[PDB]
């Protein structure tokens, strides 16, 4: 492992390297980003629901705008 | 280290509100700051005048 | 909801028999130890007023209601609340992404599964896949 | 609220702290309300307050009448050996101990 | 104990904690601020005076 302040210390230091380097690593998997998933029995859960089956809309169709408006 | 220091202060984070709501990275990343002192009878902290810094 | 659970030991208390019925003879006695000597007219008359089935007692079931009654919450806890009913189907105090999925299928308005997701991580402080009420409570407020 | 005062005084001898302990007397004193659903829901109330006593010091009270002359009296009882353990002083004294017993680390 | 700036960091980096724990965490007592009194001794000495002039 490399610590990142010292890793950038390093590139900055070797200019043409840092392209280079950029170019190069490919990450096999960053930390940073989610995944977007669902599991197999919630689905399967949800199905068995679907076969099942407007006053306090309101409440909630604030925060639904509040959501929409940050969106953007 | 860091889940050792959790189990010292789990003291702290089990009773008081503020931390129940709070995620476990938090709480480690807590733990690894919080000092522990044993003060005697008799034995003050602060001083009036003292700086408050935590 | 919760604080309500913890008031059981007074009905254990209050039933000297211990049938789940609260019976007239019981409550006489009880007042008796308190220091007061009503009639049994009026005790009956107590009873009739809360309990609904009406067979000369009544359950905590019937307590309940009466609780409710009582208890007379704030008016953004009233409404925070009844939200939180609306979204969690099954009321178990904590709402699931599939749950939100559905409410918002039920209500109309469409959205995406990542956004939804996005959502929840919006809400979330812990890391549970999960939101609890004071978690909820954040979204509305602010 | 039955409130049971008591001054605290020091290891000089002078009065420096107050302590005053609480008790509810809802049920067992008369009934009053500003506003309720009925007198039942309120009786209720009462006694949901009114725990602390009715629940475990008088506990062999709810069967036997006159509570105000043995159980209300019996209860404020705590309270007046409180008045006797309300009486440490708050003075940095030393260890108790009780008697027929040697230390430790005694000479 | 823990120290203010550590704190601070951590919150700064748990951005959505840190209004929860400004919401939750009610100091026993602040030592910033001043507690305005007057002690039963003076009063009474007060009160003597009063009498004199």
């Amino acid at each position: 492992v490399i610590k990142r302040d010292a890793l950038q210390k390093v590139l900055e230091f070797y200019t043409a390297f840092s392209h280079s380097f950029s170019r190069n690593l490919i990450l096999t998997y960053n930390l940073r980003k989610r995944i977007v998933f669902r599991k197999i029995s919630d689905v399967k859960r949800e199905e068995e629901e679907r076969m099942k089956r407007l006053p306090p809309d309101h409440p909630v169709r604030r925060l639904f705008q509040r959501f929409r408006q940050q969106k953007e | 280290r860091a889940d050792i220091c959790v189990h010292l202060n789990r003291k702290v984070f089990k009773e008081h509100p503020a931390f129940r709501l709070a995620s476990d990275g938090c709480l480690r990343a807590l733990a690894m700051e919080f000092q522990t002192v044993h003060c005697a009878p008799g034995d003050l902290i602060y001083h009036a005048g003292e700086s408050v810094d935590s | 909801e919760e604080q309500i659970a913890e008031f059981k030991e007074a009905f254990s208390l209050f039933d000297k028999d211990g049938d789940g019925t609260i019976t007239t003879k019981e409550l006489g006695t009880v007042m008796r130890s308190l220091g007061q000597n009503p009639t049994e007219a009026e005790l009956q008359d107590m009873i009739n007023e809360v309990d609904a089935d009406g067979n000369g007692t009544i359950d905590f079931p019937e307590f309940l209601t009466m609780m409710a009654r009582k208890m007379k919450d704030t008016d953004s806890e009233e409404e925070i609340r009844e939200a939180f009913r609306v979204f969690d189907k099954d009321g178990n105090g904590y709402i699931s992404a599939a749950e939100l999925r559905h409410v918002m299928t039920n209500l109309g308005e469409k959205l995406t599964d990542e956004e939804v997701d996005e959502m929840i991580r919006e809400a979330d402080i812990d890391g549970d896949g999960q939101v609890n009420y004071e978690e909820f409570v954040q979204m509305m407020t602010a | 609220f039955f409130v049971k005062i008591a001054p605290i005084r020091n290891e000089q001898d002078k009065v420096v702290l107050f302590l005053c302990t609480f008790s509810d007397i809802t049920a067992f004193k008369q009934p009053i309300e500003d506003d309720s659903c009925k007198g039942w829901g309120k009786f209720a109330r009462l006694t949901r307050a009114l725990t602390s006593s009715r629940g475990v010091l008088q506990q062999l009270a709810p069967s036997v009448q006159k509570g105000e002359n043995v159980h209300k009296h019996s209860r404020l009882a705590e309270v007046l050996q409180l008045g006797s353990d309300i009486l440490p002083q708050y003075k940095q004294e030393a260890p108790k101990t009780p008697p027929h017993i040697i230390l430790h680390y005694c000479v």
